DNA sequence: TTTTTTTTTTTTT
């Protein structure tokens, strides 16, 4: 034999539920209706359930043992004792959507094996309707099926819904008076005014050759931005150990040569500014490391979904870097591969609703032409990777190239891409001895 | 079962007696082996501040002293703040049982000759401390 | 019937205690896997509890028995009386860590009988497996098995932590007054400077063209280093015999025309030096060379390994040189086989916390241009080289290409990358007859 | 068996 499905538990739970708080009665009412519900005596309880709430009356045992006793059904659907056992069983009153959810499931299946059945009952009989008018009856019932889920799945949407939405969406911007930094500040003025912050739900990129200051440079963002919010920053360093990369922070943010720090000889003063640092860094403690080596897209997943929900949300995300992320299923392809990574950044990003500044290493094709600054298309192994980012910083150093360069210690961010913003170059000071950018306060050069 | 869990409760962490609320207003039979668990309390409160190996050694010449060494042997947590966390949760499981088996009886009187509404009322208020979560 | 190491009660808490809380999912997902328990009943609801989980959805009972219920597998498990009975058994969920862990613990002694097993089996039953193979088998298995107990360390750490070590490693540096010597002492005043030695958990590479003294000056940092400690040098020369690079080595100690010592052509003074500098290095007998030819990176790992727990630790490791080395798996696409070459080098450093020389060779492309200095990405086939390389250092000796430079006899040590530190030339002269490199006592030219 | 995308080395015009 084959029993219809049905949760008579979860019908338990939904019923018993409401009875303790009513403010839920939205929730199950848009997602469920006596409609759904196999057994009989219960659609009896909730149809009486929406009479009570729709006439004013508070939803408990008592109000429904009332209304039952009135209308002549308590004794259908039991009594004191059935009701009473209706609340005991249900687990919790917040669940209580899970439950209503569970009942639409249910409901939808039973829809959908009656619609079989029926299906099944015309077709072995014609009646006298032909091959087609079989068809149509078919196209028909699949239509109901796919009309009665209320979308659920977000299918197309009218214009006059996305204008409401994105008309509200630019007044309240307006009400807040930030004057540039719509997103997370990166700390260098001139770099505001392009890229105007690092915008939510955006998969940036800094790229350069190896030995360039693209891990310098990602971590004076991720220095700033903690100094800048509230927020935590977690970072993913598959590269360097922790101690690396902290050492590398006291001597940015206490600017003190950092061969002293990684080799002892420090003096008086040093100790007094980086004591300093120390005091602010544990003042604030919104900084994350995590040096684990050869992460897969999951796992970066679970592990900044924890940091999020147990410290209220996450403000920036940062990884280093791109390439040493392994997806051990497509592991013969490392086209493939990659392209899985870059897709799995992009979707983390928008769940989050949070920056990730993912870097990325470059092709040795740029070290063969006369003009050594990167392009888009440098990127290695790079399918996806110029076609998912929306933002693609490059860092170049002239003077590395020529050693006659007018334009040493000059840093150039180019941006090689901006997918709701203009392009071009910002020159940066480059301290290497303290690991740092700075603001180039010299004349500023026009951009071409 | 959470029974054999409060014995051993009981006899690695003797002081948990202390506090415990009295047993004897409830019938010891309602529950399984739980008249031993009010002998101990009792015990402890007729010498209060007594070490572990006394306390097992008060029931030396019984039989179930068995039980108490197995007990004790059995789930041995070195931390004693959780260990009196856990008593203190466990307690409030009986006494959720003991109201669990009191509404069990009203429903079974309900079915006898029915309720009134005081009764009805009154197991209303019940279910609060089987959903107080 | 043997009964394999498990606990039941553990389980039972564990999954118990699940479904009473929500909050401590991660606490056992670290902890345990599916796999992990031993009944397959437990197995089953695991996976139903992980996929509900990872759907963002409550645990219960109800839900619980729906989600089993459409696999299938809700009868396997023993029906919802089981779940039902299994919920009323747990009283709380405090001590659920203790239980996570015992239930892991079990698995990996189940783990390790079952290697045991298979080995045993394995023994028995050769199938044409020599003794290397049944040898290589064991070690492999003791290192999964050993990998596998190593990835509870994992996971993002908070500042505070961080920052009480880096400082704590500072404190220790400064009170050393090793004055600039931080890692192995190179053996040379301007490389010490350039660089405070060669640093522990570090990827050193060492590159020119053909015939350049690659191997002459890798020699001599192995000599020097083991004069100036005590730790065992290991050597894995693939490229040459052991004799030949003992009498390079014994000419460049001894001061001694390596002519005269190949063909045999000595003196009494002559003879009178070679008896000095094999008696030192007798007292001291802390260098080991490997000659065997076509070396997979494990076979490196497992030799170094076991030179380490014999004499408790390793100073340093030469190796000559990096193409030379064989992945058999990736025997199809070179440049992968040499990325895996590099990755597995820099993990093997890491591991030992000793300093790995690995030399290499460069590309063809240096001698087309007017400038014949080497550069960074003139790496022979370097997929990844110049990325992992921590340090590089170049060979140069104009004298080679202009025989008419004023640089005849001086070597130019060309730092091409330092992670950490700056870069530069160094200076040194070049004595072939010697095999010798010495530190340059003339002028000093400024670097640009 | 075929089509695709990425690296690295050589030889020619
Ligand atoms: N003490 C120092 N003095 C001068 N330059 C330094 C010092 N420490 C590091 N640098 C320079 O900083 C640069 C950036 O290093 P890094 O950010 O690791 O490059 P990437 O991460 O892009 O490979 C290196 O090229 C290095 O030469
Ligand atoms: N007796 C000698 N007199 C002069 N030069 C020598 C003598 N022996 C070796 N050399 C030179 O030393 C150089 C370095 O050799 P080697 O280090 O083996 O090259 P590679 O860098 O390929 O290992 C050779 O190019 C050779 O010309
Ligand atoms: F040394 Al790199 F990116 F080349 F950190
Ligand atoms: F002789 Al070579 F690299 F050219 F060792
Ligand atoms: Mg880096
Ligand atoms: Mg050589």
């Amino acid at each position: 034999l084959k029993v219809p499905p049905h949760s008579i538990e979860a019908e338990q739970s939904v019923l018993g539920g409401l009875m303790l708080d009513n403010e839920r009665w939205d929730d199950v009412a848009e997602r469920v209706v006596a409609d759904d519900f196999y057994t009989r005596p219960h659609r009896h309880i909730f149809t009486e359930m929406a009479r009570l709430q729709e006439s004013g009356s508070p939803i408990d045992l008592i109000t429904l043992a009332e209304s039952l006793e009135r209308q002549g059904q308590l004794d259908s659907v039991g009594g004191c004792a059935y009701l009473a056992e209706l609340s005991k069983n249900t687990p919790s009153a917040a669940n209580i959507s899970a439950y209503a959810d569970i009942v639409r499931e249910r409901a939808v299946v039973r829809e959908m094996i009656s619609v079989a059945n029926e299906i099944a009952e015309a077709g072995f009989d014609p009646q006298g309707r032909t091959s087609e008018d079989l068809l149509d009856l078919a196209e028909s019932r699949v239509f109901k099926i796919a009309e009665s889920r209320a979308n659920k799945d977000e299918g197309p949407k009218n214009i006059a819904d996305v204008l409401d939405a994105t008309v509200a969406r630019i007044e309240q911007l307006f009400q807040q008076p930030h004057d540039g930094v719509t997103g997370v500040n990166t700390g260098y003025d001139d770099l505001n005014k392009k890229t105007a912050g690092l915008q939510p739900s955006d998969l940036i990129i800094v790229a350069a050759r190896p030995s360039m200051g693209k891990t310098t440079f990602a971590m004076n963002l991720v220095e700033n931005a903690a100094m800048l919010q509230d927020k935590p920053v977690l970072i993913f360093s598959l590269e360097m150990p922790s101690e690396q990369i902290m050492m590398r922070s006291l001597a940015s943010l206490s600017r003190v040569d950092q061969t002293k720090i990684r080799t002892g000889q420090l003096d008086d003063e040093d100790w007094a500014r980086i004591s300093g640092t120390m005091g602010i860094l544990l003042e604030k403690r919104n900084i994350y490391i995590d040096d684990s080596s050869g992460l897969t897209p999951t796992e970066v997943r679970s592990r900044a979904r924890r940091i999020a929900r147990e410290h209220g949300g996450i403000g920036l995300i940062m990884i280093d870097y791109l390439q040493l992320m392994r997806v051990p299923a497509l592991s013969d392809n490392r086209t493939l591969e990659i392209a899985e990574i870059s897709r799995s950044l992009k979707a983390l990003a928008k769940e989050l609703n949070v920056p990730v500044v993912a870097l990325s290493q470059l092709n040795r094709s740029l070290e063969q032409r006369a003009d050594k600054r990167p392009v888009n298309s440098d990127l290695r192994e790079s399918g996806s990777i110029e076609q998912d980012a929306d933002l693609i910083m490059f860092i170049y150093r002239d003077e590395v190239y020529h050693e006659n360069s007018d334009l040493k210690g000059i840093a150039e961010i180019i941006i090689g891409k901006q997918r709701n913003g203009p392009i071009g170059t910002v020159r940066l000071t480059f301290n290497g001895q303290w690991s740092r950018f700075d603001n180039y306060a010299g004349p500023q050069y026009d951009d071409e | 079962t959470t029974m054999r869990i409060l014995i051993g409760l009981l006899v690695q962490n003797p002081e948990l007696a202390t506090l415990v609320p009295p047993l004897e207003n409830l019938d010891e039979n309602k529950l399984p082996g739980l008249g031993l668990f009010r002998e101990l309390v009792n015990t402890c409160l007729s010498q209060p501040g007594l070490t572990t190996g006394q306390l097992l050694e008060h029931y030396r010449g019984t039989n179930n002293a068995a039980t108490l060494e197995k007990l004790s042997m059995w789930d041995d947590i070195a931390d004693k703040n959780i260990a009196e966390q856990t008593f203190t949760d466990s307690l409030n499981h009986m006494f959720d049982s003991l109201l669990e088996l009191r509404q069990e009886e009203l429903i079974a009187r309900e079915r006898t000759h029915g309720l009134s509404n005081e009764e009805c009322l009154e197991l209303w208020t019940l279910n609060q401390e089987l959903a107080k979560k």
